[PDB]
């Protein structure tokens, strides 16, 4: 738990000339489906740490 | 028909590709990707980051 104590700089990966406007933000994770939680997206899903 | 579009959008790919060989150890007028100048070009033992 909690972020470590140290310094580390971040290198560039990619620049894109798309030029669209961005104002919001949302993220995607994994929703397990198995015998434990069956059904659709409304009932059959566990989170995962 | 190959047609172009004109608007305020930023630029994109094109057709420079200015290719000229490399001469070293001489006073030459050079123009790299975007930076220009004059001087003598030689070999260095300095290491950049990729």
């Amino acid at each position: 738990r909690d972020l470590p104590q140290g310094f580390s700089a971040l290198e560039p990966l990619v620049d894109l000339p798309i030029g669209i406007n961005i104002t919001r933000f949302q993220t995607l994770l994994a929703l397990h489906r198995s015998y434990l939680t069956p059904g659709d997206s409304s009932s059959g899903w566990t989170a995962g740490a | 028909v190959l047609s172009f579009e004109l608007l305020h959008a930023p630029a994109t790919v094109c057709g420079p590709k200015k290719s000229t060989n490399l001469v070293k150890n001489k006073c030459v007028n050079f123009n790299f990707n975007g930076l220009t100048g004059t001087g003598v070009l030689t070999e260095s033992n300095k290491k950049f980051l990729p």
